[PDB]
């Protein structure tokens, strides 16, 4: 609960939205490169800033206004808080018919009130959910939805369209289709690429909604973002192969997305309604799980400043090793206004399973086929270390550079030095050698991300060309060496850090990642150590 | 192995940790199946 | 022309003019009506709503994707969901009555359906990828807990297409079914490209009287109700189901991927004690459940088969390993043994007059005497893999019995052999428990009396690799 970067991360959130809602407050503007440089990824902050931070991002009072709530108390049907507009939607406004005290069963018809009241009384699972009701006065079709909170059942009120009931089915029944078809598609192809999967879905997905952008975002081990497809609309800026810092996305945001699947934000730039409350309630409703819940004010200038006026974030989920991980999101953007109905959320939720289900496939394959190919580039090294010198196993194909994916590799033999691919020159491999020896006596290797961070004085000099260096103990004097480049030899995207662009998180991003190769996996570790081993035993019996 | 709904759950920080509380610490479970609960509660006898 | 369940209508007309060329002989009666005759237009049996829906679902090219359709009756009012398919002679629907005349409550179950379907397949995917017992059986109680029949089975067709049913959930009063085999004639190959074709098949009441579709007196041959979801069951079927004692089922259909083209893996079908209809959502639910369930049996099944592999390569390295170490004749005196590389009950290997056996394996004198029949009729060969050592070509397989039956040989020069057995098809199976799953069990044996499981390919290949690895040992030396 402190080595992962999630709770390092949540600290780091805290300072971040503080610092914005001091900038609001004084008529200021929010910096984006100098606030995300000057905080850390430490942690400094006592526990009143992050209970604030959590309350108010869960706890707000604050809802979108294409959407009216209410919330009751489970004994009487009584009303416990409410939003403003719901007077302008139900048409109670021309004795008050929505005062806080009053019978919600009075502002529906009466079969309407039925169809609540056998929604409410119910148990672990309801089927009226949701329900589809209509106004007393007017008549307005009303699409409820129903949770439940410590205090009592919040009713978010949507409206719909107004037509022939036939044709409100078929509006769902076609959607479902879609959906089912997308997924049909989805299983007939050709196992072992994911990039091909990720291209489909991304088709499928803008086929079925109907937005202006569609992208997919996966998500690192260092929990940072990049977009790994894209559906644009030609005219548009491309946004593939862009890589954004984890902080854009904070950890209590991405939970929240794993809770509630799908969730819509209409407009960005539309005011925000108040929900007014109780005197007795200790503390505000809980807008956990409503599906009106406004953004943050630093999303929704994020939004108004790149472009987009509308947007509908899902959830990719695997299974982790019972246990559920994030593994990215499917992000639908547009340029104006956009409400869809309530049934294309489901099937929307329902392709992202379908998604996700064929990801754990692919993630699954993927690693066993690399475990196959790691033992059998072990086993012909073996055979080739058996048939000539050790050296061998430097001169012809296949290399130690097969092993792992790596730019360069040396072997180190009682001086003769043999490099293959970009590596150091030869003093600087023996200064490596003397740095190492001196810091890292008692070890049996060693793996950094970072030359410069680890505390090897000559990372500078060494360049970009070297980065990450990858050592394995053959014996006190005979050494295997794996080199490894910087991230951003390998980061190429086709696009004054002041406002909050995609091009100023681009640039954050590069910060970041400054003299940094990619993370060392286990399984590569694992590798080098059953090599290691297999080569001392040799080595021993000579 | 029952159907259930979603129950949401909210994140609060005690004991210097992140817990994810739930909202309500939660008898009488679903003894039917949903065949009967469909059958029970789409009923539209009050419509006479 | 066929027949139809009694639950439901049929009705075939042109795609061009909407033009009646054939109707069941219920439908005049169950639509309110009494007007149909022969030959009238359907737009003036429903309601100006329900036909603009009916001739927008006609003119879109792919007749899917806009079905049901809740179209509403004329002379009556009441609701009726129809489906639609093409039969290249034109467009035929079927009408199954609705039980939800509220305009309100009808849409809340056409969103619950999905709903519904959500959290069931959200439920699936919790359980980790690592076996498919658990997720049969999390598929049967999740269907068993929708649909509330009387009894849930999952079939799986062998290569033989022959069935085993492998979970099973019911109501605690009757014979469980599970661990039950069926021969590959119970199941007709048109039967099971019906439920390759349409992926959901549910009869109401086997003891239903069918009911004859009218035809038309201008068209050749009967129409094709194959694509009808009111298709009435065969009475052999029929008199199947009397005697077992189900009366309705609904049987789905789990698909897969293999060699691209799909493949029929088995079915999931629901059995019930009476006549059970079940309402449209939960089907649908159902429907929309089997699709993760098919994917996953392919995740896992693809899974098994790159561990399989991967754990019969680390076996031959060992056996070799082991080989390569002094005589070649400390392969069978370790632990590790011949009978870990292949699912089989008994080894032996026949090197230089000494035999060596292992576990289930005949004697000397019957092992010299398959020598000499083997260099009888296959001399030139480098191996072979029988079945059933009788009807092969042994005339002493009568004295072995119900514990060889099945055998693969592998020379290796022309006199050393290595042998893997295997007993009959009825050791490993128990089912404790006139047409009836009696018969067909044990039915099922005499089919299969007097054979072993046949030899996969995986196996096949890995005996030749380790064949070719005793060669070029043995010319080494
Ligand atoms: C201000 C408090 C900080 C902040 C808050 C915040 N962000 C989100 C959600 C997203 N942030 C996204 C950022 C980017 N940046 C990109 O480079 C890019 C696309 C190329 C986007 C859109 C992002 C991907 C999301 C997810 C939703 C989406 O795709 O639009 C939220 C949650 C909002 C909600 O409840 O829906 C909050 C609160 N983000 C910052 O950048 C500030 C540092
Ligand atoms: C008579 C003509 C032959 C015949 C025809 C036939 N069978 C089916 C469908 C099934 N046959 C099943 C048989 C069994 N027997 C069992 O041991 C067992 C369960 C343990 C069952 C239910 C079987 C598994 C099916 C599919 C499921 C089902 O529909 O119940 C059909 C197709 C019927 C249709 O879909 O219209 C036909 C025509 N079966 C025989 O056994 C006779 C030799």
């Amino acid at each position: 609960e402190s080595m992962s970067k999630a709770i390092q991360q949540y600290t780091v959130d805290a300072r971040l939205h503080a610092v914005f809602e001091q900038s609001g407050e004084s008529g200021k503007s929010f910096d984006y490169s100098q606030s995300l440089k000057t905080t850390t990824y430490g942690s400094s902050v006592p526990e009143q800033q992050i209970t604030a931070y959590l309350s108010r991002i869960q706890r707000g009072g604050y809802i979108q206004p294409f959407g009216c709530m209410i919330a009751v108390d489970e004994s009487s049907f009584r009303i416990i808080g409410y939003s403003e507009n719901a007077r302008e939607m139900l048409g109670i406004m021309p004795p008050e018919i929505l005062a806080m005290g009053t019978d919600v069963r009075s502002l529906f018809t009466s079969s309407s009130s039925i169809l609540l009241e056998r929604a409410f009384v119910a148990r672990e699972i309801t089927l009226l959910n949701p329900v589809w009701i209509h106004s007393k006065n007017t008549g307005k079709p009303f699409y409820a939805i129903l949770h439940r909170i410590d205090v009592g059942v919040v009713i978010d009120l949507e409206p719909a369209r107004t037509e022939d009931p036939a044709l409100s089915i078929a509006g769902a029944v076609q959607s479902q289709k879609l959906a089912v078809r997308a997924i049909s598609q989805l299983q007939a192809l050709p196992g072992g690429d994911i990039k091909l999967l990720c291209d489909t879905v991304v088709e499928s997905v803008r086929d079925l909604t109907g937005y202006d952008r569609v992208m997919v975002y996966k998500f690192h081990e260092d929990e940072h973002g990049e977009v790994v497809a894209e559906s644009k609309r030609d005219d548009l800026e491309p946004y593939i192969g862009l890589h954004y810092p984890a902080t854009d996305i904070p950890q209590a945001s991405r939970f929240l997305f794993k809770q509630n699947r799908v969730r819509m934000i209409v407009d960005c730039n539309a005011t925000p309604v108040l929900v007014v409350q109780d005197d007795r309630l200790t503390q505000s409703m809980c807008l956990v799980g409503s599906t009106l819940r406004a953004p943050h004010g630093c999303h929704s200038q994020y939004m108004a400043n790149m472009g987009s006026i509308a947007s509908l974030a899902m959830a990719v989920i695997i299974n982790g090793n019972s246990s559920m991980r994030l593994w990215g999101l499917v992000v639908c953007h547009h340029t104006s206004s956009r409400c869809i109905p309530f049934p294309l959320r489901y099937a929307c939720e329902f392709l992202m399973q379908a998604f996700g289900l064929q990801l754990n496939m692919e993630l699954q394959l993927a690693l066993q086929m690399s475990e196959k190919r790691v033992l059998r580039t072990q086993t012909l090294l073996c055979d080739m270390l058996l048939r000539d010198s050790p050296a061998g196993i430097v001169t012809q194909s296949p290399s130690i550079m097969d092993l792992v994916k790596c730019d360069g590799a040396a072997f180190l033999y009682h001086g003769k030095y043999y490099p293959l691919g970009v590596a150091p020159s030869e003093v600087q491999i023996k200064d490596v050698v003397e740095w190492l020896l001196a810091n890292h006596a008692d070890s049996t290797g060693l793996s950094t991300d970072s030359l410069g961070d680890a505390g090897y004085p000559g990372a500078a000099a060494l360049g970009d060309a070297v980065c990450g260096m990858a050592v394995a103990y053959i014996t006190k004097r005979d050494f295997l060496f794996w080199f490894r480049s910087h991230t951003a030899k390998e980061i190429k995207w086709g696009g004054d850090g002041q406002r909050m662009h995609p091009r100023s998180s681009f640039q954050a991003f590069l910060e970041v990642v400054k003299s940094r190769s990619q993370p060392w996996e286990t399984a590569e570790m694992d590798a080098i150590h059953s090599l290691q081993l297999i080569l001392r035993d040799s080595f021993k019996e000579s | 192995c029952r159907l259930s709904d979603q129950e949401y759950m909210e994140l609060v920080f005690e004991n210097g940790q992140i817990l994810a509380k739930g909202q309500r610490s939660n008898h009488n479970q679903r003894t039917k199946s949903i065949m009967d609960l469909y059958e029970a509660e789409y009923n539209e006898d009050f419509m006479k």
